[PDB]
């Protein structure tokens, strides 16, 4: 789902994050990378391309 | 040494009584601060008729007993060397002292009869490195050094005994020795109160070491038979366990 | 500058290969390695026993055996051929390796300032 918001720009909402995964530390610190046209962030082990229309949203 | 003149029983006496009294003065005080050393010797003092040193505020910590039976300072046997220039602060040197120097006559006679010790102090205050110098100045025993952790297990100390020593069999059975010949082998462990206690309030590391020193070896796991050791002996050091 | 990317899903497997690649990327290549940790990144004291190890010795045994080792000992010996060093046994090219690594290698911990965590610590 975080994929398919970062692809989409779709706004995402998250209910329960108590249970933190560290996977949104180079979202949250906005770590981009402009290689050519393209706005990319590292997740784990792999590139993803970020949209400028998406946005999350951490609840609890 | 004196083939001529082997000692007579006069000198023999004062020697033993003055050894005597050191010997308590730092076996029943060797654990405590220099304060209670003291409170232990003023203690002694009042108590005993064995001739005691007249210094009017040191210690007789501080002296100890010559082989002509008479209270020498120890200040007299630390010498004054100098290091070179490029070895200042270097890892090997050490300068002797008046702790030093007592450390190593103690270190000296509990390694005499290999009867495994444990320095216990707090964070640096010169325990590993006076015990590698007090090592390296018997030519006989060589040195390895195992970092015990807060998850040290036994298998650790099997890997250094299979990577240090063989198996041999004898007629008495089988026994473990260092592959070096005519070599006494030092197991330091830097740290060992480090390692956890389980759930029973028992660390396997520490119940190993007092089978193997108490019982003269250990039991090899692959099949199952009692191992003597032969010139192992076993030297600690550790922080206070407060 | 190197950061392990650390997830929930970042067990302790998986430090242990970062920790063997680090490894490999600094005795072995000769390359000077700044090794950025948080403890954020930090989810068992496991991941802290051994940092506890390999601070104190400069390497830690437990990473690298079996394959992996011969795998090492093959990076190590090229290594120390392409230097100038000529070593055939094990222990002298392990030895030679952790003293790449203790002048190589730096480790830095960063922690926010939290006296309890601290002495926990
Ligand atoms: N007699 C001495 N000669 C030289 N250095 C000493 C002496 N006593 C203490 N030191 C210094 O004190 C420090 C002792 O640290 P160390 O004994 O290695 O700590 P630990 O015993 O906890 O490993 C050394 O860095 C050493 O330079």
């Amino acid at each position: 789902n975080l994929e398919s918001a970062l692809r989409f720009g779709n706004p995402l909402l998250v209910q329960d994050v108590e249970s933190y995964d560290p996977v949104l530390n180079p979202v949250l610190n906005r770590e981009v990378r402009r290689t050519g046209g393209r706005v990319l962030i590292t997740l784990g082990d792999q590139d993803i391309d970020l949209s400028p229309s998406f946005v999350i949203f951490l609840s609890t | 040494n004196h083939p001529d003149f082997p000692m007579q029983i006069e000198q023999l006496e004062r020697y033993i009584q003055r050894y005597l009294v050191y010997a308590i003065l730092w076996s029943l005080s060797g654990d405590s601060r220099l304060k209670m050393r003291a409170e232990l010797g003023e203690y002694i003092r009042r108590i005993t008729t064995v001739p005691l040193p007249t210094a009017p505020n040191i210690p007789i910590i501080d002296y100890e007993v010559s082989i002509s039976g008479e209270w020498s300072p120890w200040q007299a046997k630390v010498p004054q060397i100098e290091v070179e220039t490029h070895k200042v602060a270097a890892p090997d040197v050490v300068v002797p002292t008046l702790d030093t120097v007592r450390h190593e006559a103690l270190l000296y006679t509990w390694l005499a009869e290999h009867k495994p010790l444990v320095l216990c102090g707090p964070p640096g205050s010169g325990k590993t490195m006076t015990l590698f110098s007090a090592l390296r100045a018997l030519p006989d025993m060589e040195v390895v050094g195992l970092n015990f952790s807060s998850a040290t297990t036994p298998e650790l100390l099997l890997k250094t005994f299979d990577h240090y020593c063989e198996y041999r069999r004898t007629p008495n059975g089988v026994v473990l020795a260092p592959v070096q010949l005519g070599k006494w082998l030092v197991l330091f462990c830097d740290e060992i109160n480090l390692p956890d206690m389980d759930k029973y309030g028992t660390q396997r590391v520490i119940s190993f070491i007092r089978q193997m020193v108490e019982h003269g070896g250990f039991y090899r796991t692959s099949d199952q038979t009692w191992v003597k050791l032969e010139r192992i002996q076993f030297v600690g050091a550790c922080n206070p366990p407060t | 500058v190197y950061q392990i990317k650390v997830h929930r899903k970042y067990t302790g497997e998986d430090f242990d290969e970062d920790l063997r690649t680090v490894l490999r990327r600094s005795g072995c290549k000769n390359e000077k390695i700044a090794f950025i940790m948080d403890e954020s990144n930090v989810l068992d004291s496991g991941f802290l026993e051994r940092m506890n190890t390999l601070l104190a010795n400069g390497e830690v045994p437990g990473l690298f055996e079996g394959d992996e080792y011969a795998t090492l000992m093959t990076q190590c010996k090229e290594g120390a051929q392409k230097e100038g060093l000529m070593l055939d046994s094990h222990e002298e090219l392990y030895k030679w390796f952790t003293s790449q690594v203790i002048r190589n290698l730096h480790v830095v911990f960063t922690m926010n300032p939290s006296s309890e965590g601290l002495k926990d610590r």
